[PDB]
């Protein structure tokens, strides 16, 4: 195995329903998600361009800037790829019911 | 003080600054200026093309909501009525490659045969000589160099027995009008003709189109009739005759008028109208019509209408063409 | 077929991704891929205006 | 030029009606007045066409080849908006009449009254107690036909 | 995009699509049983050294009741996302030509 | 009967019809199924082997 | 509201109506006529008096 | 007559979709008078008595 | 790979804290004492009725 230990996060990515997301879920039956993107782009900048550098932290709502920790499993290389590879089987059966 | 009413005043008066002003004509002219920055202006036509860039566009007046291209863009915006130039409607047509001669004059009328077969891709389009060696010195000689084989032709229309026969062969041919593009294609050409509109050259470097007909068929019928008014407009016109020998095309040139021209029609046919009428087919129910007129265009009285040869295959053939021409067809009248 | 349910061709803010999703799109359009999907061709494919 | 025409509605139409409606986006609606701003008792033929007297066919003829057409672009609650038709403009349409006949190109389109029935060519509002009917647009060749036989 | 061709063939203006998804909905339970006595003698208090063991006894059983019902639900989360994967994975001898 | 893509996700994420009994004597017809790990893909063709 | 009783009726619950109005929309127009001549003149500068 | 004159406004009341009304006229169709006011009787002064 | 989506510990710390505790039953009686605050929780019936106020109402359950 080429690295016998990969790199994760360690806390899942949060979604708030609160302040005008809450307004328009109170008036209208639908709540935005990124209101503040959303706002940035229509009113607070508009006639400006599309980038995927300048939506990469946009369209970051998950993983982005959470804290780093080891995992362990075995990886294996097929060309280019880094692929890891698993079994749950030890899980399934310290409970006695089939994989 | 009360906010004028709901109207705003001061805010009108620049929505309608743009809409007032008309076009321009009748300068003042000084022998000493002789061309002016003024004179310019009245005379610039702003021709509708372009060379491909953003900024390039928007220079010529391409991207403008009116129809017709105006050029500096905003500037000079808003008159909307100049001399009425109507822009040409175009007509795309799919051809099968065999059928239509590549060497055609950039101009002939095309006839499109109206096909019976439902939801179809391909069409049947016709030049004037195509028609003469389907309908079967002079057209001979060249319209059999250009089509051989007049099978092909003959597997396009495959009731034309039967058609010429009830007299109601012109009823499915449709004038479209001049040719205007031609991309040539091993299988199925793509023609683009002008109907309705001021027959223009769509090439990159702008140059004349004019509308040619054989000068075996073409007949002026306002010196065959030789006080009398000289308008503006002359018109173009076909006839589909059915006679003993056969159904027969001929074009036409008169500035008189349709009223007139549909007497004018019968006294030049009397003659052969008493000859079929004798010889081989008095009388029956169907049979009894004789032919169709219809009209292809206006152009300008006065000129128009030179005589030129269409030289192709080490042979010519003597051809007339009309300058100016405005397509503009109307159905087929019975003339009888 | 079923065309579009809950499409909405209303104008968003739309992001953008550099992953090719266009790759299997006239052929899943053609047999049937998608529950909902629309198809704007021509002068339809501007936003529309609110 | 303006060739926009706004028909303001007495009344709001029903949710129904506009469904009605809007399926008829595309069509010829003659027009009582070239004005900009007009009244929903002119467009119909429902003068010419109507419930309670007798219909002619060459008293719609002679309205039709005098009247001025239109097309409709949009429909809201209330309102409708239409475009005039006038020469030396370039117009698409669309075909949504009750018996469907197909459509060739470079064709020649005629304007003819609906001689089939009321219902194909009528859509009732009732919010406006008031029929809007269309003229019906067939090609010349099949218009002809369908004339000298129910003749 | 297109292409732009010589050939005859009438061609396609600028083309978008536009596709919609949605979710899906999964959920998860488990029982489990606490014993009366066992709740009764841990809400009273005791006055004698086997019913404060007898106490002690008590609330260890409660914890690990808890705690079971707690790994229960880890479990079966890890079994719902490992199963909404087999749903969505087509067998192979059909993809390997179908891409 | 439907499109090639539907029964492609139809083929893994639904149960085919009335699959048989496992680890049982005899093989019955399964309603309910919660061990039910299985595919089939004669279904598919149509073709036995 | 409500009103205690020491009939025999039925009590009638709390009850809240809903209302709702729409809006209704007017247009208006006139039209003015500006002559060819006044159109013209005003935009070539005049020489003499 | 009693007062043969009385006062009132000169100006009208202007309205208009600026911030949070525009991005929701895009994203929903639907449009909120006073968006402002609804989010202060909502979120930020809450539980108080109108 | 941390903590969990449903944390058994915050759950357990609270809502399962008010699901527990059952009726009181065989309260032990002592002679010294006679009566306590502890066996009027025994007893107590815990009747329904009420004062028609606000504040009355919440205290009357």
């Amino acid at each position: 195995e080429a690295d016998n230990q990969i790199m994760g996060p360690s806390s899942y990515a949060s979604f708030v329903v609160r302040g005008e997301n809450l307004v328009t879920a109170v008036s209208y039956g639908r709540v935005m998600r990124t209101f503040e993107h959303f706002m940035a782009r229509i009113v607070d900048s508009p006639e400006k361009a599309g980038s995927t550098k300048s939506d990469l932290p946009a369209v970051a709502a998950g993983v982005e800037d959470q804290p780093r920790v080891p995992i362990s499993a075995a990886v294996i290389k097929l060309g280019n790829h880094a692929v890891a590879v698993e079994s749950l089987q030890k899980m399934y059966n310290d409970t006695q019911s089939p994989y | 003080m009360k906010v004028q009413g709901s109207v705003d005043r001061r805010r009108l008066q620049r929505r309608i600054a743009g809409l007032l002003p008309p076009p321009a004509r009748r300068l003042n002219i000084s022998r000493g200026s002789e061309f002016t920055r003024d004179v310019r202006g009245l005379v610039e036509e702003h021709a509708q093309a372009s060379s491909l860039s953003a900024a390039a566009v928007w220079r010529a007046g391409l991207l403008a909501p009116g129809e017709v291209a105006v050029a500096g863009g905003g500037s000079g915006g808003g008159s909307f009525s100049w001399s009425g130039w109507r822009p040409p409607v175009f007509g795309d047509f799919l051809i099968h490659a065999s059928s239509f001669n590549n060497a055609e004059a950039t101009g002939t009328p095309l006839f499109q045969f109206k096909q019976s077969d439902p939801f179809s891709g391909v069409d049947a389009v016709f030049t004037p000589l195509s028609l003469f060696i389907l309908m079967n010195g002079g057209l001979t000689r060249m319209a059999n160099l250009l089509y051989d084989s007049p099978a092909t032709l003959a597997d396009l229309v495959p009731d034309f027995g039967r058609l010429v026969a009830d007299r109601r062969f012109h009823n499915f041919i449709t004038p479209v009008g001049p040719l205007v593009e031609n991309i040539k294609s091993t299988y199925l050409n793509k023609i683009t003709t002008v109907v309705h509109g001021p027959v223009v050259s769509k090439a990159i470097p702008r140059s004349t189109v004019k509308v040619t007909v054989p000068q075996e068929a073409f007949v002026d019928l306002d010196a065959w009739l030789s006080l009398q008014p000289c308008p503006a407009d002359a018109r173009l016109y076909v006839a589909l005759t059915y006679e003993e020998a056969g159904p027969r095309f001929t074009f036409f040139q008169s500035s008189r008028g349709h009223c007139q021209i549909m007497n004018i029609l019968r006294i030049y046919y009397s003659p052969s109208i008493m000859h079929r009428y004798a010889v081989v087919q008095p009388l029956h129910i169907e049979e009894l019509t004789f032919g169709a007129v219809a009209c292809l265009g206006t152009f300008s009285a006065t000129d128009g209408w030179r005589r030129s040869a269409f030289n192709y295959r080490g042979s010519s053939l003597p051809v007339v063409e009309i300058d100016s021409f405005y397509s503009n067809v109307s159905d087929w009248e019975v003339i009888l | 077929m079923a065309s579009n349910e809950g499409v909405e061709n209303r104008p968003f803010p739309y992001l953008t991704v550099d992953a090719d999703l266009l790759s299997n799109l006239r052929q899943s359009a053609a047999e049937g891929l998608f529950h909902s999907f629309d198809l704007l061709v021509g002068k339809d494919a501007r936003e529309a205006g609110i | 030029m303006d060739l926009k025409v706004v028909v303001s509605l007495s009344s709001r139409l029903y949710t129904d009606e506009i469904a009605k409606m809007q399926q008829r986006i595309g069509c010829i609606l003659p027009l009582a007045s070239t004005h900009g701003t007009q009244n929903v008792q002119g467009l119909g033929l429902g003068q010419v066409y109507s419930l309670e007297t007798v219909p002619d066919y060459v008293s719609m003829y002679n309205y039709l080849s005098d009247c001025t057409l239109a097309v409709l672009d949009e429909v809201s609650v209330d309102s409708l908006i239409l475009t005039k038709i006038v020469p030396g403009q370039t117009y698409a349409i669309k075909n949504k009449y009750q018996p469907f006949f197909q459509w060739h190109g470079t064709g020649s389109l005629s304007v003819m009254p609906p001689v089939f029935g009321r219902e194909h060519a009528t859509v009732k509002l009732e919010s406006n107690d008031v029929d809007i009917v269309f003229p019906m647009v067939l090609p010349t060749p099949i218009a002809e036909e369908v004339l000298q036989k129910i003749l | 995009p297109t292409i732009a061709h010589g050939d005859g063939r009438r061609p396609s203006k600028q083309r978008t699509f536009i596709v919609v998804k949605n979710c899906h909905k999964h959920h998860i339970s488990t029982e489990m049983e606490l014993s009366m006595l066992d709740l009764e003698i841990l809400h009273s208090i005791p006055e004698t050294p086997v019913e404060y063991a007898e106490y002690v006894g008590a609330v260890k059983t409660v914890a690990s009741a808890l705690q079971f019902g707690v790994d229960a639900l880890e479990r079966g989360l890890i079994n719902t996302v490992l199963s909404v994967k087999l749903r969505h994975a087509p067998p192979m001898f059909i993809l390997q030509t179908l891409a | 009967n439907r499109g090639l893509y539907n029964m492609v996700n139809e083929y893994s994420q639904r149960l085919g019809g009335h699959p048989a009994t496992s680890n049982t004597e005899v093989q019955f017809v399964v309603i309910a199924g919660t061990d039910v790990f299985l595919e089939q893909p004669c279904s598919f063709l149509q073709e036995a082997f």
